[PDB]
């Protein structure tokens, strides 16, 4: 049996050793090229529509587009060390760069 | 009482008067050049004025400064309009 | 039988009446459960996507449909060229006004000085 | 809720001094302590005394108001910045202009100095800043981008080092060297015309007629607001113990708490005599050196001095 | 491989081109998103004040 | 009357040179830019509307009629990917501003896009925008029977905005519809979650005329 239409692929898959192209679910036909950019997903499976907005712009642009960003962080902490100033010898560096 | 109603009712910019006269005023400039531009070359005579003017195809010539749409998420390939 | 009203009020935000004008529109609207069920059987689980759920490429409209839209646009385009409703050209009061921008300049100092 | 908050003791009015004859737009204090420099919109500079009050000089080259002075901690300059489009160095050896920045094309709104390497940064109603050399005056940088005036600009060692606001309602964080925007924070609503950055946390803040906010660096990501003075805002100023002043527009001057964001005071005081009570409004707060004292100059022509309140506890005035 | 020399400039030499073009600037940066807290109402009195 | 080809493209030139120097003129206020891109596209040369459309963004992005005008010209010329597109980038860039997210759902509904309709629903929600919104989500789904899809969107609701009157709403809205022991599970529900110290009458009321 030589597979032509995609039914014949019951859950999906390519013969490799039938002597047809096999097209399972949408495969093998080059298609025209269209102008959608990559629908992109993060890394959990959800829809980065960062891109939309990011359109055409480096990776160092920091971009707010969530709702998430608008959330007060509970940062009422007198102690972190998350926030303090480097410390004055990477200063030290970054003045004799610039 | 004659020249008191002229005086009320002339509103418009005295200068405002006059470059509406104007506007009206180069019409003729353009409808009788056309005219006698369409019977000049009807003659059969192609006359060129002559060509130096710096921005001015940029109006009927091209898109005069062209930014394309951005793209997104869509094909907006197969899309074409009509004409009229 | 059934009964309702709806009065008019302060344009107060241009969001109150987008609003209202939505109300109408969307009780307006009628559903085929037919295709909705056609469209169902083909896809599934597909249908019921979180906002970062699901994908599918695109979803091409029958052109039909695409007439539908089309009309309604150029009802609601309708609608609202109507916005503004003229008060006829009338000549019966005393005219102090030279020309319709003073004649209007007028009535909006009518309108602050009592 | 939140933890509660520090107790700070409140602050009372002690000294008004009044020799100015137009609105008092800046205020600055020298390194060293010994004085502060007030420009007004009568076109002069004075230079006051900070123990006694006593006014010690008056320099006069502006050509209309002066919008912001600052003295360098490094050399012993003072650069001054008007609403004529000049940008002034002031040799406080001689007290005499020996250089001059050009280049803007209108009025100059602010201005600051970066604390290690010697430039400048000033921000203008083109709505662009520019980074000038100190010392061979040419301009070697100009931060575009904004839509509309720049009201503010501060600038820092760390990075990001240039943070400006303008009242096209956005914050901007630059790069000095690249010269160009990391990051575009637009939560506000109305024109920022305040930012303060805080002495030891690698943090800022933001102020706006909606509500100050707060962000945290180096790419500003929201921390909390602040809210309750709503008032065109001028200035913010933070001690290093946390406190953190909001002078507004209409005169009155919220005093809140930086960690948790409490406001403990709300001081509203009077109009010199001859005033209008219409002509109340705050456009300059700075704390001394020692941050003891607290220094604003007002829409009155006078110089309002708090200093802070020495019998006052917890029971006293307890904190909500 | 290949012998780079830079050319000499000749001292007496005026500059050669026209710098002053005026054209209208760039479009800007790609807009960043509004990111307001929920607007909220006025009445109609408040717009009458 | 334009006879044809040299005619009407002088025509052409003159008010396009006209609009041209308003915009050069001024460069703000859009209801230049409007009236060009309004005439180009009544001549149906709808490129020269989108590059008008593209340059006013460019100058004022924040403005929301601009956005509206547009997407009703690719619209009406039945460009729908185009429509697409631009409705994307507009509840992108000003995403508090409801009316984008109003019209894009009923297009997509005109379309007939339910699937399509539902994520602008959920992205619209993941924003918590106001009751309103949250009505319109619950009636296109009533629209639709998925009743379920409604009580879950209830849930949400409920919680985003934690009012007794949408707790009343939410009870109203099961017993209509004859879930009568999930409206009481509501009502318990709602009581519970408020507590003493706030709770007052209407709640009651309403719990009473219930189970009355």
């Amino acid at each position: 049996w030589i597979p032509r239409l995609l039914e014949d692929f019951g859950d999906g898959g390519a013969f490799p050793e039938i002597h047809v192209a096999q097209y399972p679910l949408d495969m093998g036909r080059k298609k025209k090229m269209s102008n959608a950019l990559a629908i992109q997903v993060d890394s959990e499976g959800k829809i980065k529509y960062d891109a939309i907005a990011r359109q055409g712009q480096s990776k160092d642009k920091v971009i707010y587009s969530k709702y998430t960003d608008l959330v007060p962080k509970e940062v009422m902490n007198a102690d972190d060390p998350d926030l303090q100033r480097p410390d004055e010898e990477a200063i030290k560096e970054i003045t004799e760069k610039t | 009482l004659s020249e008191a109603r002229a005086r009320l009712a002339n509103t418009q910019g005295k200068k405002a008067k006059r470059k509406a006269r104007e506007k009206q005023l180069e019409e003729a400039r353009r409808l009788a050049a056309l005219q006698k531009r369409r019977e000049l070359r009807a003659a059969g005579i192609e006359i060129q004025k002559k060509r130096k003017r710096k921005r001015g195809v940029d109006y009927n010539a091209e898109i005069p400064f062209e930014k394309k749409p951005a793209l997104g998420f869509y094909d907006t390939s197969e899309e074409n309009y009509q004409a009229l | 039988k059934k009964k309702r009203k709806n009065p008019d009020l302060g344009f107060s935000d241009y969001a109150a009446a987008q609003l209202r004008q939505y109300h109408r529109l969307t009780k307006q609207i009628k559903p085929d459960m037919e295709t909705y069920e056609r469209l169902r059987e083909k896809h599934g689980e597909e249908f019921f996507p979180t906002s970062n759920s699901l994908l599918h490429g695109t979803h091409v409209p029958s052109t039909e449909e695409i007439d539908r839209m089309v009309i309604d646009l150029e009802k609601q385009i309708e609608k609202r060229d109507k916005y503004s409703r003229r008060r006829p050209y009338n000549d019966d009061a005393d005219i102090d006004y030279i020309n319709e921008r003073n004649a209007k300049f007028n009535k909006k100092a009518e309108r602050f000085y009592g | 809720t939140m933890p509660k908050p520090q107790w700070h003791p409140p602050w009372k009015l002690y000294r008004v001094i009044s020799g100015h004859l137009g609105w008092v737009r800046c205020i600055a204090v020298e390194p060293g302590n010994q004085w502060f420099v007030t420009g007004s919109a009568d076109r002069t500079i004075k230079i006051w005394d900070l123990a006694s009050g006593k006014l010690k000089l008056s320099l006069t080259g502006h050509i209309s108001t002066v919008r912001g002075v600052i003295v360098s901690t490094r050399s012993p300059y003072l650069f001054s910045c008007g609403e004529d489009k000049q940008v002034k160095c002031w040799d406080l050896e001689y007290n005499k202009v020996i250089r001059h920045y050009h280049g803007h094309l209108s009025a100059v709104y602010g201005l600051d100095l970066h604390p290690t390497i010697d430039v400048l940064v000033t921000c203008s109603r083109d709505s662009t800043a520019r980074i000038w050399d100190v010392r061979t005056k040419a301009s070697v940088h100009t931060l575009s981008g904004h839509t509309n005036a720049v009201a503010t600009v501060r600038c820092q060692a760390a990075e990001p080092q240039i943070i400006t606001g303008s009242h096209d309602t956005t914050i901007r964080l630059w790069d000095l060297v690249a010269g160009k925007t990391r990051v575009t924070l637009t939560n506000h609503k109305k024109s920022v015309r305040a930012v303060v950055l805080h002495p030891r946390h690698y943090t800022f803040a933001s102020g706006s007629p909606d509500n100050i906010k707060q962000w945290k660096f180096p790419d500003g990501s929201f921390i909390q607001n602040l809210s309750g003075h709503n008032a065109i805002i001028n200035t913010l100023t933070v001690n290093s113990d946390g406190v953190l002043v909001s002078g507004a527009d209409n005169g009155t001057m919220h005093l809140w708490d930086w960690r948790t964001g409490y406001n403990f005071q709300r001081v509203h005081a009077a109009v010199q005599p001859g005033s209008l009570d219409s002509e109340s409004g705050i456009f300059a707060c700075a704390f001394d050196q020692s941050e003891s004292r607290l220094l604003t100059a007002e829409a009155d022509k006078t110089i309002k001095v708090y200093r802070e309140d020495d019998t006052a506890t917890e029971e006293t005035h307890p904190v909500s | 491989v290949i012998r780079m020399v830079e050319m000499q400039k000749d001292p007496m030499e005026p500059p050669r081109f026209k710098i002053n073009k005026k054209i209208p600037r760039g479009p800007p940066s790609p807009p960043a998103p509004v990111m307001h807290s929920p607007s909220r109402k006025m009445t109609v009195k408040e717009q009458q004040e | 009357k334009i006879t044809d080809e040299e005619e009407l493209n002088d025509y052409k030139l003159r008010k396009r040179k006209t609009f041209e120097d308003n915009i050069r003129k001024n460069r703000t206020v859009i209801s230049n830019w409007i009236k060009y891109a309004q005439w180009e596209e009544s001549l149906k040369e709808i490129q020269r509307a989108r590059s008008i459309y593209e340059r006013a963004l460019d100058v004022d992005y924040r403005n929301i009629t601009l956005w509206l005008k547009y997407a009703e010209m690719e619209m009406k010329n039945r460009q729908v990917n185009h429509a697409r597109n631009i409705w994307d980038r507009a509840i992108t860039t000003l995403p508090r501003v409801n009316q984008f997210w109003y019209k894009y759902t009923y297009m997509e509904e005109m379309l007939g896009n339910v699937a399509g309709a539902r994520q602008v629903f959920e992205r619209w929600m993941e924003w918590q925008p106001e009751e309103q919104a949250w009505h319109s989500y619950i009636n296109f789904e009533l629209r639709y029977k998925e009743v379920d899809r409604a009580r879950t969107i209830y849930e949400r609701f409920v919680l985003v905005h934690p009012d007794v009157k949408n707790w009343i709403k939410y009870a109203r809205f099961e017993e209509k519809h004859a879930y009568f022991a999930h409206a009481r599970k509501v009502y318990e529900r709602a009581v519970e979650f408020f507590g003493d110290e706030h709770m007052d009458e209407h709640l009651y009321v309403a719990f009473a005329k219930f189970e009355e």
